[PDB]
């Protein structure tokens, strides 16, 4: 096959700053009438690919004119002249020369200011409770950047390897990112403890902050 | 306009075949090639193969010849693809996309259906179960559903039959040490509209037939 | 090659 590798793969950028992805070609595109058949696509998060630019420097019709293609040959390039908080996404070159092939794709992630997280702390349902198992979730709301620790700590004990978390895309207005930790306990060992708390670091806390609740009130 | 329309997502067992359909509508299908792209979950994309709905000629990507069949039936105005022989690696999301044309046409794909999410198991289907993360207590709270044991993926979380839109984050599903997938959304509220405003999750299960409203109330 | 073999389907009318 042609091997399409794009540089960089990890994309951090600034709101109004220029942004360039380079596409190289393990084989030179050009078929017999001298077309070269390299486009982009842009995937957002949760959405279909979208044409960006086709036959090299082409634009897709509705496409913004901030963004452009160049290159020959096997050197590619796209520009994005001043970046937006919509244009967070993973970016695709693709060829059609040859037998059809994409790049690993760039992820693009706007860069901005730190933001400390909103942590709540929310308790099992007694409908979860009457089933036998105990989730409780603690919520980091719209911060920035994405690492965050969160510890779990009942009775004043840290927990280990009875929690999950996921974490939001990054939001394409604000920026920033929402994440979930969720601790999982049978219903019998959740009634032998009274304080739940859950403790969070991050980078716009000057002090860890935890949020907890004494089962029953 | 333009639209290609793929079914919602399917659960199919290992070692079956399953067949995808396409429907093209705001032009005359005869007149554009299609491509079919494959996405595994947090993967890049694939060129599986193109068909040339007029004539019905295909090509394919190497690696996909003979997983792969592209037919088309121009009455209906619709593409199908056949997986057959299906392994635990074809479960992914499967795009039908129109090409523009050739030459200084463009060979690119211009627009593209939604996706068929696509799980091969031998697993039997299961549908959620729904419980409320209530509030407690500037101004602002925050109350969700989780969404706890369902299978396959994926299901979808709206508030208020989504007339509640902004502020909410429906997380990406978490697969537990059941087997099970497990997920939760919230949103933030102002805190005097909780005994004012209710609050209904609805939340959606299409490989079962599940279909469930919460009523979100503060304790 | 296949970039041939691709140029001819393309312009196949039959």
């Amino acid at each position: 096959d042609v091997v399409l590798t794009q540089t960089p793969l990890s994309l951090p950028v600034n709101i109004g700053d220029q942004a360039s992805i380079s596409c190289k070609s393990t084989k030179s595109l050009l078929n017999r009438d001298g077309f070269t058949f390299l486009d982009w696509y842009l995937q957002k998060p949760g959405q279909s690919p979208q044409l960006l630019i086709y036959l090299v420097s082409n634009r897709f019709s509705g496409v913004p004119d901030r963004f452009s293609g160049s290159g020959s040959g096997t050197d590619f390039t796209l520009k994005i002249s001043r970046v937006e908080a919509e244009d967070l996404g993973v970016y695709y070159c693709f060829q059609s020369n040859y037998l059809f092939t994409f790049g690993s794709g760039t992820k693009l992630e706007i860069k901005r200011t730190v933001a400390a997280p909103s942590v709540f702390i929310f308790p099992p349902s007694d409908e979860q409770l009457k089933s036998g198992t105990a989730s409780v979730v603690c919520l980091l709301n719209n911060f920035y950047p994405r690492e965050a620790k969160v510890q779990w700590k009942v009775d004043n004990a840290l927990q280990s390897g009875n929690s999950q978390e996921s974490v939001t895309e990054q939001d394409s207005k604000d920026s920033t990112y929402s994440l979930s930790s969720t601790l999982t306990l049978s219903k019998a060992d959740y009634e032998k403890h009274k304080v739940y708390a859950c403790e969070v670091t991050h980078q716009g806390l000057s002090s860890p902050v935890t949020k907890s609740f004494n089962r029953g009130e | 306009e333009v639209q290609l329309q793929q079914p919602g997502p399917v659960l199919v067992k290992p070692g079956a075949s399953v067949r995808m359909s396409c429907k093209a509508s705001g032009y005359r299908i005869t007149d554009n090639f299609m491509n079919w792209v494959k996405q595994s979950h947090g993967k890049s994309l694939e060129w599986i193969g193109i068909i040339n709905p007029y004539n019905g000629g295909t090509k394919y990507n190497q690696k996909f010849k003979g997983k792969a069949t592209l037919t088309v039936d121009t009455s209906s105005s619709t593409a199908y693809m056949e997986l057959n022989s299906l392994t635990s690696e074809d479960s992914a999301v499967y795009y039908c996309t129109r090409v523009r044309g050739n030459d200084y046409h463009g060979r690119a794909m211009d627009y593209w259906g939604q996706g068929t999410s696509v799980t091969v198991s031998s697993a039997s289907t299961k549908g959620p179960s729904v419980f409320p993360l209530a509030p407690s207590s500037g101004g602002t709270a925050a109350l969700g559903c989780l969404v706890k044991d369902y299978f396959p993926e994926p299901v979808t979380v709206s508030w208020n039959s989504g007339a509640l839109t902004s502020g909410v984050h429906t997380f990406p599903a978490v697969l537990q040490s059941s087997g099970l997938y497990s997920l939760s959304s919230v949103v933030t509220v102002p805190s005097s509209s909780l005994g004012t405003q209710t609050y209904i999750c609805n939340v959606n299960h299409k490989p079962s037939n599940t279909k469930v409203d919460k009523k979100v109330e503060p304790k | 090659d296949f970039q041939d073999e691709l140029d001819e389907f393309f312009k196949n009318v039959s």
